[PDB]
This record gives structure tokens, sequence and C-alpha cells, in this order.
RNA sequence: AGGGUGAAAAGAACCCCCAUCGGGGAGUGAAAUAGAACAUGAAACCGUAAGCUCUCAAGCAGUGGGAGGGGGAACC
RNA sequence: GGCCAGUGAGACGAUGGGGGAUAAGCUUCAUCGUCGAGAGGGAAACAGCCCGGAUCACCAGCUAAGGCCCCUAAAUGACC
RNA sequence: CGGUAGGGGAGCGUUCCGUGUUAGGGAGAAACGCGUGCGUGAGCCGCGUUGGACGAAGCGGAAGCGAGAAUGUCGGCUUG
RNA sequence: UCGGAGAGAGGCUCGGUGAAAUAGACAUGUCUGUGAAGAUGCGGACUACCUGCACCUGGACAGAAAGACCCUAUGAAGCU
């Protein structure tokens, strides 16, 4: 004994998924080419 | 000035009818017919939003298999490097739908992507 | 466990079971037919056969045996003074257990004894 | 010693059915006794 | 409607438990009159006698009332139903008291004689439709 | 009373068989529409659409019934021997339409509540859909990528 | 605690099963599946018949997807 | 200011501390967060940790926290 | 535009009354169901049966006015 | 010690009459883990054809009596 144990909430901070590798923390999503705009989608003109 | 009621019987026949094919006391025994009713509506919500989420999942795995059919290491991952680099306006995981109906077409898609 | 014990006993205690067999055989030897539940039929079968053979040998001693078993006095005298003609050379196996419908009230299996 | 909770209709129908059916098996016996008691050689039923 | 191929013979509150009368009544469903007759005659069940008296008062109630045979005469449905039940207070130790009920059966038996137009072959001939209705007195798995 | 009995037909049934047979099985013909196949974009979502068909869509911006329409934002027009696949859209790909009655799709009971925390909300919702029919497809000739 | 057949008992002649309990015809009545433990008759609960289905199962038993089949020929 | 409420023993987490034995899912106060009164995804299950805030519909898409062998989505992807 | 305690706004429904010995009604008033008809919803229109007598709508009024929670309570029924 | 056999009445089976307390609904597995910190109802793994009858009582924090011990109430009552 002489060592406490880690309970609810307390247990969570020790043992939740952390992304502890500086690299993957850094990253950002792909961007893209700007994708020039798109036409209308509907027309009464018929 | 008695004011007695019958509006319960309708209040309650209505439910009594919405809980049909509930296979137990959940279909006869009014005082539980109520809470059952409540719980069917709730699972209607959760199963509805989860159905959007769930059909994405199903098409990801289905398109994923059609792409891996090429015997070389392709993916649903890398297929999308190459499907957005070449501007295709979002066939919306419904290329996963033709992938099972017009498979030759999906091989045409796939070859144009590889170029 | 029963294993080995072959004394057919009825629904009754010892004393009363004795009494039932003695009275019941008396009334058989009196009338010739009888109607008892099947179990009583078997238990009869043994003893009444004993009385018959006891009359097949009409010496005093045996006559006093039977005089001691059967209740009714004169059914004995009629019996041994009558049977060593009836059952001359029948030589064992004297009854017959022609059985019959159950007993409305218990659905108790009910049988119907003879002397033949 | 005291039951917790009433049984369903389901279970009870099962057991009542076993009761009655236990009566089912004990007819065809009586029907054999009948179909044999229709006049015939036999040593029973004086 | 059964069209006279049915002769209901309803029952009084015959003073016996519903469920036991139901084990014999379930016994006798479908069998032709002769069998169930000779069975209920010899059945070792108390609830068998009043059912018997009923049946025989249904055959005989269907021979001169309608006019049928008995050899071609089966027990079609033969249902039981509960009836009025009475309530007794029998007392018991430490001053408690318990209702002892007192049930009543309520039997309806629907015998069934046999009346047949008689059809020689399976083939159908979409003709005499008005007549056809009369012809199809009773059919199984009919379609169209 | 009395049984119905035989009646009086005494007539042998017609044995032509064939006339009766023509009468017995009903005719089936089903048309071929054509060999063409499109994927259009309405609202935000897409549809595999083939000429002559219903689609329950969102297009309730404004369009009365018994109408005619060009769903010009088309992509992946594919025939049944070749296909044309295009960047975002394939040019000149009118998928002509016939707008008709603007329904209210069936009720969807949204019903929310928590637990002991004592509330609940019986509310429903009709998404005003529009059931479009598709007449034909056009201008898919350019840049065919079919093979 | 126990109310409500019918407008009028017209409350059931006669027949059959029949320990005269209770029934099926016949008859009355507009109607008696209104027949005397009778006027509408809900729910719990007790059955019956038809349609589809459960015996390597795991579940507050529903829900979203729906295999297979039955229904009048896309809806249940 | 008017007319009117409910509330009055909160819990944990982070920090600075008292008491305790720098023991407690302990107790007591000060400044903040979540729960209380709040759903959803990660955490296997799991109020009080992380992202995040639920008007509804959508058999549309991009991401956050977290992840990509199978059960479950996604590289059994690259090189040190 | 989450939301318990709680506050405010807008409504439905039931028995009865005013408009009435109303409109309608023995070709047939209410309880059961087919209509995802209709409503955000409480509920409303239609639709049928052996029986079968009353009674809407609209604009208003009043309340013995809305129930699964009180080891409630009266009756009928089950489980064992 | 160290049990054993026996007779009777029950138990057991068949015919007849026929209760009870309890009971949210229960389609009512084991081990571990979790969780108001001792779950068939959650998670993972194992195990288990459906359903009877007899038999035992470890659980369902089993029934019984809104605990009788402890505390509180500006409760009641008795005695000094």
């Amino acid at each position: 004994s002489s060592r406490p144990q880690k309970k609810g909430t307390a247990h969570h901070m020790k043992t939740r998924p952390k992304k502890t590798a500086r690299w993957d923390i850094k990253r950002g999503p792909a961007v893209y080419p700007p994708l020039p705009p798109l036409p209308a989608e509907w027309t009464i003109v018929s | 000035r008695v004011k007695r009621g019958y509006i319960a019987r309708r209040r309650r026949k209505k439910i009594r009818f919405f809980a049909s094919s509930f296979r137990g006391a959940h279909s006869r025994l009014t005082r539980t017919i109520a809470q059952q009713k409540i719980r069917a509506l709730v699972s209607a919500h959760r199963d509805r939003d989860r159905q959007k989420r769930d059909f994405r999942r199903l098409w990801i795995t289905r398109i994923n298999a059609a792409i891996r059919e090429r015997g070389v290491y392709y993916n649903y991952s890398k297929f999308i490097h190459d499907l957005y680099k070449r501007q295709l306006l979002l066939n919306r995981k419904i290329l996963a739908q033709i992938a099972i109906l017009n498979p030759n077409c999906i091989y045409m898609i796939y070859n144009e992507i590889i170029k | 466990m029963k294993h080995g014990r072959k004394i057919h006993r009825l629904s009754r205690p010892a004393d009363q079971r004795r009494a039932l067999l003695r009275g019941l055989t008396t009334q058989l030897l009196k009338h010739g037919r009888i109607k008892t539940t099947r179990a009583k039929a078997s238990a009869m079968r043994k003893y009444v056969d004993k009385m018959i053979t006891l009359a097949k040998e009409g010496s005093l001693h045996k006559r006093r045996q039977a005089l001691g078993f059967i209740y009714e006095k004169q059914i004995v005298h009629a019996l041994f003074a009558e049977v060593p003609e009836r059952y001359g050379d029948r030589n064992g196996g004297y009854t017959r257990i022609i059985r019959t419908l159950p007993r409305r009230g218990d659905n108790a299996p009910m049988a119907y004894i003879e002397l033949v | 010693a005291v039951p917790k909770k009433r049984t369903s209709i389901y279970k009870k129908r099962i057991r009542k059915n076993i009761w009655k059916k236990k009566g089912y098996w004990a007819a065809l016996k009586a029907f054999s006794l009948a179909k044999s008691l229709s006049t015939g050689n036999s040593k029973s039923f004086f | 409607p059964g069209k006279c191929d049915e002769i209901t013979t309803r029952g009084y509150s015959i003073s016996m438990s519903v469920d036991k009368a139901r084990r014999v009544i379930d016994q006798i469903r479908g069998r032709s009159y002769a069998e169930t007759l000779m069975i209920l005659e010899l059945m070792p069940y108390r609830a068998c006698y009043p059912i018997f008296k009923l049946i025989y008062s249904a055959a005989a109630n269907a021979s001169h009332n309608k006019q049928f045979n008995k050899a071609n005469l089966i027990i079609s449905k033969a249902e039981v139903n509960k009836g009025i039940t009475l309530k007794k207070v029998k007392p018991r130790a430490r001053g408690r008291s318990y209702m002892i009920k007192r049930p009543t059966c309520h039997i309806t038996i629907v015998l069934r004689d046999i009346t047949h137009f008689d059809s020689y072959d399976k083939f159908l001939e979409s003709l005499t439709p008005k007549k056809l209705i009369a012809l199809l007195g009773l059919m199984s798995t009919g379609r169209r | 009373v009395l049984p119905d009995d035989f009646q009086a037909p005494e007539p042998g049934t017609p044995e032509y068989n064939d006339i009766i047979n023509q009468f017995l099985p009903k005719k089936g013909p089903p048309p071929p529409r054509e060999e063409i196949f499109a994927v259009v974009v309405i609202g935000s979502r897409q549809y595999i659409v083939i000429p002559g068909r219903w689609i329950y869509t969102q297009r309730l911006k404004g369009a009365t019934v018994n109408d005619k329409i060009v769903l010009n934002k088309v992509l992946l027009v594919g025939t049944k021997a070749s296909t044309y696949i295009g960047t975002p859209i394939v040019t000149n790909a009118a998928v002509h339409a016939v707008v008709e009655e603007q329904l209210l799709d069936d009720k969807v009971i949204v019903f929310k509540y928590k637990k002991k925390k004592n509330y609940r909300r019986n509310i429903g919702h009709r998404q005003p859909i529009t059931r479009i029919k598709i007449t034909g497809i056009t201008g898919y000739e350019d840049y065919p990528a079919s093979t």
C-alpha cells in the first residue's frame, strides 16, 4: 500500500487517448485546387 | 356539476394502436403501452441520424472492395488522392452504387482517374 | 428400497390389512364373485388359494387352522365339507381375476373375482 | 418461497398446454379399450 | 354461415371448472361423432359426462331437427368459454379469509354433416359464373 | 332441408382449352425506354436518373406543376456501350424534366425527451418534396471517355 | 351492494335430446346471435379460426436496413 | 425601479493553500471548466477528462478530439 | 431557437348555458376502426355494425374541466 | 462415536373439489470489468437444443411489517 489508486474522472486523465507525438498534432488537411464555380441546377425556361 | 370523462379512451386507444406487433405485454397492457410508445419514438430519432452515418459506412466499405479488386495495392484511401486531384465533382459515394450495377462503368471511372 | 420384498401390502396399516384380507376372503368364499380394487384382488388371490388347499386336506388340525383364519363360522364347514369334490385334481390356481371398468369417484382400477 | 413476478401469457399457455395434452395422451388408450370392448373374445368386463 | 352444415348446441353454466372441460373438449376436436361418442362414454374424466350428454343432444338434435345421418358427422369446432363464477369466503387461521371461487363452463359445439356437389376434375371453366357461385359451396386455397 | 345436388348441367365441359387458356393468362409487354443513364445533382444530393422515371427530390424553390425543366448541372452521362465522364460537370448535358405536384412527404415524428428530467416533445415534420419525372437526356457527345 | 326485455308479455303452444337443468327447430314480435344471470357494450382476462414465422440459442425485447413468404392486384 | 419566482448540504477536474499522515471518490475556503440543467463522437463499458453544442428534414459533402490488421469506418502507407 | 427548478406567450379538448322547441337526424345520434386524409401538437374531418335516439358548426360564458404513479381508492379479472 | 433397518401420516402418481401471500413488464446465463463504488438487463470472452417432473436453497441486496437499534422534529405520552 501507501500508493493511491486513480478513479473516475481521475482515471480518465491518465488513460484517455492522447495524440502524444508532436508530428501528428501538427498536421493539417489537404487543401485542393480552388475548383472554379459550378452552373445553375434548375431552369424554368425549358 | 359532475363533469366526468371519456377522452381517455381515445387518448389511449390511439396509442393502443400505434403499439401493434410489440410482442409481449408491450401491446396490450396500457400503462406500459405508454412508455413503450415513448421509447419507439426515441429509437426512431437515434436510428434515423445513425442511418445517415450508417449508410456512409456501408458505401465506404463497398466502394473500398471494388477498388481493391485491382490486385495491386490501391485503396479507398488513395482512390481519393486521385479522385479529387482530377476534378470530379463529388460522385458522393454513389460511385459505390454503380460499382455494383454497372461495374464496367466503374472501371471506366477508375481508369480515367488513374490517368 | 423395495428390492426383494414381495409382501403385497394395501393402503392400510398392518393390523387393518390383516383384517381386510380375512374379511374379504370370507366374503369371496361366501359369494363366489366379488368386486375389489385390483390390488386387493392380488392379495386375496394368495390367501384364498391357501384356504382352498387347506380344505383339500380335511383333517381336524387343518380344519382348526381355517376355523381360526376365516371369520364366519359356517362358511368353513360348508367349505371344506364341500370343495374336495369341487377342486378334486384342480391342483392349484383356483381363482380368476376377470377385471372391469374403473370406479366413478376415484377412477380406481376395479376388478371382479371368481372361483374357477 | 414467494414468487417474484407473474409469468407471461406465453409461458402459462405453454404449461396449460402441457397439462391438457397430458390429457390427450390418455384418451387413445381409452379408445383402444373401447375399440376392443366392441364385442369380442376377452376376459374382462363381465 | 356453414349453410346448414353446422348445428350449434350451446351449453348452460355447467358447474365445473373451465380448464378441465377444456382438456377433454380439446381431446375431441375433429374426430367424427362415432369415435368421440365411444370415447366420452368410457373416458376417465368427470368433465366428460356433461360433455357427453351435450354431444348426444347434438346428434339427436341434428337428426330430426335438420335431417342428417350420424356416420358422416364430425365435431367441427367445439369451443369452451368461461361463465359466471361465484365467490365464497372460506376462513382460515389467524383470522384471515380467502375467496374460494366456483367456476362454470359455457360450451358451444358445432357438429358438421357432409354435403357435396362433387367435382370430377381440377380444370376450371370460367363459365356459368352466376351458377358457379352455387357450385363453389366449399373450396380450399381458392384463387382469383 | 335438402342438399343442392347435381343441378341439371348434364353438359360435357368445353374442351377447346386454348380459348380458355388465352383467357387465363394475362398479357405482358413492357417497353424499352432507351440505352442511356445519367447522374444529376439536385438540392445537394445526387441521383442515378434514367429517362422516364419518378424521383422524389427537394426542388421546392418555386415551380408549379405540369412544367418543363432543364436540370443542367449534370455529370457522368453514360450510355450502354460508352460513357462520358466529366470534370465537375459535362457540358451541354440537359436532362429535360417534367415538374409535377409538390407533395408533403410523409410525417416524421421527431420526439425528444431525456429521462427523469421531466419533458418530452411530440412534434412532426413534412418535408415539402417535389416528384419530378425525367423525359430525356441531351448533349453528352463531347469528350466521351467511354471504353 | 344490488336500476334500465319489449310499444304491448304477445315470456315462448307443439316437437325432439330429455334426471323437466339446459338446448335445437316451430311460434310471437320490427328485431329474441331483444328469451328472461335478457337494453349500447369498451379494457384488462379466457378461447377459437385463418396468414406468415421460432428448437446452436444471448434479449427493458423496440428501432433503421429487409432476406423469404402470404394479401385484396404501389401501399398494409 | 414595478409585478413575481425558484434557490439555499452541490460534485469532480486544474491551480494556491488549511486540517489529515503534503492518506482518501475526505474535509474546508479562493479563482476557472464540465456535470448539475447537455445531448453527440473519443475514452471497450463509464455525470464530473478531450473536441463540441443538438429547430427539422436529407439513402449529400469537409473536418475537430481520436484514429487506419480482424471483430467496426479508414494505408497490414512511406522512409530514420 | 439544448435546457431541470421556474417565468411569460399562443392553443386544443370535455360537460353545461346564450344565439335555438337551431342546421341536421329512424335512409339513421355515440363507443370501434380504413384513410401516414389534416395539424408543430394537444386533436379534427371524413368511414362502418346488430343495436339507435338526439343533437353539431360559428361567435361567446361557466367550470365537480384533461391521470400510469399518493404501500391512493371502488369493481372486474388474472400469476402462483 | 457412526450411522442403519423398520411401521404409521405426509411427500410421489392417478380421479374429484380447489386457495394463498407476492406480482412495472420480464424473450430472466457464467467469469471478469464497470457503474450511486457487491448487475440476467452495460462491455469483452466463454458457455448453453426447446421444454417438463422430482429434489436442495447460493442469489433475484427474495416475502413480511414506510425499522423496533442511531439521529432529527422548537413531535406525542409516562414517571421524578
